[PDB]
């Protein structure tokens, strides 16, 4: 007889390249050696927050004793961006957790132990150099509009939502960085864009994606869920009404199977029904800590697209 | 102060500072002889282990025998996490182990019994005239180098044998109740994990490198002088370097 | 061609040896290997994270090394030679590479 | 016990985050 | 025989006047009776950062059980700057390590203790209100731009590399604060302005200055030297060229003989070689805590100026 | 109130500031001069440690000898990582400061008056009572605590040097009368002008200002000018002026 | 040429003093080197960070040690001079510089 | 939101206000909820104004314009005279 | 305790005020 | 204690600093 112990695996890569094609942090795990450094049994402590928005997801590690020739290949590429992936399970499989590019990297060796830091960003790269320079008269339909700018961040749709005959009404022109037009036409329109783990998703707010996922004490769920304002301000209302506006909170083991995009069932003894989800921090201790993630779900009013 | 007063606070630097590089010195040693093994043989000694204390030759593997060790005890400890669950109870997950402890305690006397020479306590101990061989004294200055050059030691006690231990702490009181004897106490810890034939060695890493500082160019920038060539073969070398070498200028 | 000794190097004698150089404010990645029946380094050189080395060459004394090879936008335009401190009769070894062990290999780089 | 200071840090930078945003019709 | 212990000195001085002439905090120093309060054996905490930046270096102060004539001379002068100079070392003698205006000042005093605060700033009141309005045509040299503007901020040159025969390139306005005009001409000359300890320092990027310090055990190091990134994100690259990216951390005893813009020698027995200095920290605990400084160093790669 | 308790607050404050001056100036002096070098015989002394206990003199190896010592310790202590190492990476240790503690007494009726010992310098032969030698001890004591001295201590086994006291304790209780207890403790130092020059290296001072009270400090601080003493008022006054001026 | 004192100097004694120093403010680095046969302080200028000191000289009183140097951007237009307090017929020594020591050595500036 | 405090004989209104923030945690044995409350947050930051004078108008008469558009109590104003 | 981490948190807070608002003739 | 304290705040400061400047050319 065993017990329900915890495993993982860090992965670090060659340097990622931006090209002329869509970016897959996958093909850049191998190193010029072939197989890559990977790192199991040692101490690790790690946070891991995403959410639907703007900026990227970022994660926190931070591993202990390494051996001098992991930390030399590190000291090294320090003018670059190391590929690198996380996963995280129960000694029987893991999922992928993580996956982005070395934006910081310190190390601190007072005495007796020497301490790693790691700062990862998700699509950091792409979604702050995309330059783009567009424009369109009146008549065009913005399902055109739409498609042509996500090809021009240069990364992989997964998944869209076209907005059908809509038309400009008026002229439009876009430069700078595509995130930032992009995220202007969310407001303008009613919907949510946030690039994660790689995968660009474009939705409507207030509408919901099936049960893809069920909570309740069998599913490992901790403690009960409580009702958390979604927002740390309100807003003056009328009294678009579809919006959001209203959430909860729950926590669940470690369970790298989950996107804030995503939609869950939450079956408890007080509380039932289905929600979105809109943000998520993952922690770990290896040897001592935590290994569970929070989930912050919004209420939902609008169709099931 | 005086002129002769000079001399007496010179001797203060020298005497103390001599004293340290003594020390320093022969800790530099250790740590750089790694053909050198240290055994501790807490029992078992008159009990099957006699096997192994024959192996060893007074060179390279060394063997610690104490007078008397009064006890010693072996304790291994673990970690269980555990979380809550709406069910007001608590549920559990992983665990891990936490490597393991060892202590002991022991006495050396002033006027041993066994005085056994494979034991390297008694490598000079005089076999007729104990007393003055001063073996309490001996043992410390022992002792204390192995501990201090941070030595893997190997404990064979009677009912297992341990390795990969470090020691991390130790005494010695010479009270008043027993006198003409040390009682030492120990404790460790498991510490638990170029040449070579080109086919087992792997492809390593040095990260960034910057000139060599035991030649030149870093003269330049220490602004050094250049080391004059030895003559031999002169007007042979200085026509080929001096056009695809240069020199630093 | 003017030139000026501007860097040297030094090997541990680890029979594959890697590190990030910088030379002519360029920086660059090497690989040192050592081989048994030849008894002789084989020297690989390439960009920094490159999928594989630009130049793999054997080396030797008073032989300059990049000859056949200042025609890519990536490789020192300088000169690369070993020669020996002592007895010009030695050759290269394994532990006699460094500033004082017998061997210096050396960089030169042309004045502009 | 560093869970004790990071409740404190994020309850600081939950302040700040409201002071910053606040009201509006936007 | 004696053993090795801390000194210190602090001096409080007039209030700071500037004038139609560079700045000196030195002839501040006296008081209108003559012999400023020097505060000697009491135990203090300080914590004073430097950096080559646009912004002054500033240093932060505690002293507790003061005399209450003291506390009531600054109770007045609340209004104005008082000059202060602070002093380090090992009882044998004692190195300038910061000097400028006491921007703050605070007391409190619960039950038994007192507990004064400061925070100090180098040259503030000059870099932030120094106001300019010039103006150049084509072809004037760049070289007069750069003395012009300096003159303006009326701060001692502490070093300076000219420009040679460089020219502008179009007709230049400069109005506003002196410094934020001559921190943006740094952007597009590869030029770094600063000013420290009422020093104006003006180098370029990449290079550096002999081995003005050598680190080694015999110098007092603490503990071994590290990699650590001098920046705490990733810059897209092509892979100037010369700019910094990379770079090393070490601790020392307290040495007030350093600044940011000098070089130091590496001796350690791993890492060896030449650095720049681009950040600095003191702190100190007089009773009890550190009396160390700590050197943030980047590697360089342009020519030896 | 009255006058004549304001010549009696006087008299409070008077005596007591005199007691500063007493002790602190001791300790001022103390550190002031580095020849001085004490040491302590703890036990060891009749094993043939008599030996260096002769090279003693009474001016600047001062020797320290208690009438009885009970019990002394010595220990040193090393840590480690607590969390497995990736592998050899034997250099995760470190070493920490030994330390050196015992006890002894000190009596009025003592058995041994050598008078090489520093207690006894000056204490009667024939009445070792009226001599208060446990008084002695004391105020030889906390002066060596006081001033920070790096003591040296001569053992049964071993001999340790740069050693310096953090903690003593003293007693008298109601047994064990006309005697105190004294407890010591000591700790490791790691430590690390007029010298030859073959020896002197490049060092540094900072920034530096105008030195000391001077003829140009004396402007900025509105003292007077230091008067010239004439002994020639000839030569230096037509140069003095001309070459080097006046701060004005 | 009228002129006003503005600095003066002081020396531990110590044989290999280096510091800094600021003067008509500006900033400028000194060394000081001790000779034992010629019993004089050996003097090193030059700016901060600089690879070489830019002028060096002997000290001695009653001299102008900057007198022909004032021909540079970077050499105050100053005066230096080493003059006694004591006796007109001492010269300059180890020990005995200073305010008080028996040597004054004194900076004084022009008026502009 | 009201809230209340003083010595067991009288209570002193203290603060008044919105609740903008609410959450709640509730870990096993205690649960505690939060909140952050606003004094006039609503109307200090949505309350538009659309207003212009010439040269000549009375400055007393721009300042009651502006306070009454704010829509709230005047506890107490020191006008500008002429 | 957290009395002693409220201190610390209001001390960095006041260190970053005075880095937004420093010097200026306003 | 304070140290252990000082030491969450630098590390929240630099998450900040990081937050604030990212990526980009410039």
């Amino acid at each position: 007889m065993r017990a329900m112990e915890r495993t993982y695996t860090l992965v670090i890569g060659r340097p990622v390249v931006i090209g002329e094609k869509p970016v897959n942090i996958e093909k850049f795990a191998n190193t010029s050696k072939g197989d890559a450094y990977e790192i199991k049994d040692l101490h690790i402590e790690f946070n891991v927050k995403k959410d639907n928005s703007k900026e990227p997801n970022k994660g926190y590690v931070t591993v202990y004793n390494l051996s001098d020739e992991v930390v030399n290949y590190l000291s090294v590429n320090q003018r670059e961006s190391l590929a690198v992936m996380l996963h995280a399970g129960y000694n029987g499989d893991e999922k992928l957790i993580f996956s982005g590019t070395v934006e910081y990297v310190e190390d601190d060796f007072p005495e007796e132990t020497r301490t790693t830091k790691f700062i990862l960003g998700d699509g950091t790269l792409n979604l702050t150099t995309a330059t783009t320079a567009r424009s369109y008269r009146k008549g065009t339909p913005v399902n055109s509009v739409l498609n042509d700018l996500i090809a021009d961040l240069k990364l992989p749709k997964g998944r869209v939502i076209d907005f059908g005959n809509q038309t400009l009404q008026t002229s439009m022109a876009f430069t700078g960085n595509a995130s930032q037009n992009l995220a202007n036409l969310a407001k303008n329109t009613g919907s949510t864009f946030s690039v994660q783990d790689g995968a660009v998703y474009w939705t409507k707010e207030g509408s919901r994606f099936n049960v893809m996922f069920e909570i309740s004490e069998e599913g490992g769920m901790v403690g009960t869920p409580t009702p958390k304002q979604p927002s740390s301000s309100k807003k003056l209302i009328k009294a678009h009404d579809i919006k959001e506006d209203v959430g909860m909170t729950v926590s669940t083991l470690l369970n790298g199977a989950i996107l804030p995009e995503s939609t869950v069932y939450l079956n408890t003894r007080y509380h039932k029904g289905f929600y979105k989800v809109a943000e998520l921090t993952h922690r770990g201790g290896y040897e001592t800590g935590d290994w569970i993630t929070e989930l912050g779900l919004v209420e939902t009013r609008g169709e099931l697209i | 102060i005086s002129p002769a007063q000079q001399a007496q606070a010179d001797k203060r630097a020298r005497d103390a500072a001599a004293a340290k590089r003594k020390q320093d010195t022969e800790v530099s040693n250790a740590k750089s002889r790694e053909d050198i093994q240290y055994t501790m043989f807490v029992s078992g000694l008159r009990r099957g282990r006699l096997n192994e204390f024959e192996r060893k030759n007074r060179t390279d593997d060394l063997a610690i025998l104490f007078d008397s060790v009064t006890t010693h005890t072996y304790t291994k400890d673990y970690n269980k996490s555990s979380y809550a669950v709406e069910s007001k109870a608590k549920a559990s997950d992983h665990v891990t182990t936490q490597d393991g402890k060892f202590t002991f305690s022991g006495t050396v006397t002033d006027s041993p019994y066994l005085i056994d020479p494979r034991n390297m306590i008694d490598r000079d101990t005089d076999k007729e005239n104990p007393m003055l061989a001063r073996r309490p004294a001996k043992a410390i200055e022992i002792l204390e180098l192995i501990a201090d050059s941070h030595q893997l030691v190997t404990l064979v006690t009677e009912d297992n044998i341990l390795s990969n231990y470090v020691i991390t702490s130790f005494q010695v009181d010479r009270s008043s109740e027993a006198g003409s004897s040390i009682n030492v106490q120990v404790t460790l810890e498991e510490f638990r994990f170029r040449t070579s034939d080109p086919k087992k060695a792997k492809n390593a890493n040095t990260g960034t490198k910057q000139t060599a500082e035991d030649g030149a160019v870093d003269d330049s920038a220490k602004q050094k002088r250049q080391t004059p060539y030895i003559g031999k073969n002169a007007e042979t070398k200085e026509r080929w370097e001096n056009a695809a070498i240069g020199t630093t200028d | 061609r003017t030139v000026v000794r501007t860097f040297d190097f030094e090997l541990s004698g680890y029979p594959d040896e890697t590190f990030r150089v910088v030379l002519d404010s360029v920086t660059y990645e090497l690989r040192f290997m050592w081989n048994e029946r030849d008894e002789s380094w084989f020297m690989s050189l390439g960009d920094i994270g490159a999928q594989r080395p630009t130049i793999t060459s054997k080396l030797t004394c008073y032989s300059d090394i990049l000859a056949p090879y200042r025609y890519l936008d990536n490789v020192p335009d300088g000169n690369l030679y070993l020669w020996p401190l002592g007895d010009i009769r030695t050759r290269a070894g394994r532990f006699n590479i460094g500033p004082l062990k017998g061997i210096q290999m050396t960089y030169s780089s042309l004045i502009e | 016990l560093r869970n004790m200071v990071r409740a404190v840090v994020d309850e600081n930078n939950q302040f700040n985050f409201n002071m910053l945003i606040q009201g509006g019709p936007n």
